[PDB]
């Protein structure tokens, strides 16, 4: 009865970490923003 | 002889005994062993 209580409390906890998971998915974006500036340079070379 | 053969049914009639609580052992025992499984089980599950 004790570990059922606590498996309640785990799958609160678990819950909370799937809402936190879903809305996250609802260093990789400054390499894209780096290569992006670099592009930019390189089209402002070619203007 | 006559010895003998009382001997001998007192013998049956101890081993009888002997199995029937063997029995009644096991049973409580596979009862206890179900309730251990279910608390395993339980715990397994939390």
């Amino acid at each position: 009865k004790k570990q059922i209580l606590q498996a309640k409390r785990i799958r609160k906890n678990r819950q909370e970490y799937d809402a936190l998971a879903k809305v996250i998915q609802h260093h990789e974006t400054l390499k894209e923003l780096e290569a992006l500036g670099k592009e930019l340079e390189h089209l402002s070379h070619i203007k | 002889k006559k010895l003998n053969r009382l001997a001998h049914i007192r013998l049956k009639k101890g081993r009888d005994q002997t199995h029937e609580a063997k029995q009644k052992v096991d049973a409580y025992h596979l009862q206890l062993q179900n309730l251990l499984y279910e608390v395993m089980h339980l715990q397994k599950e939390i």
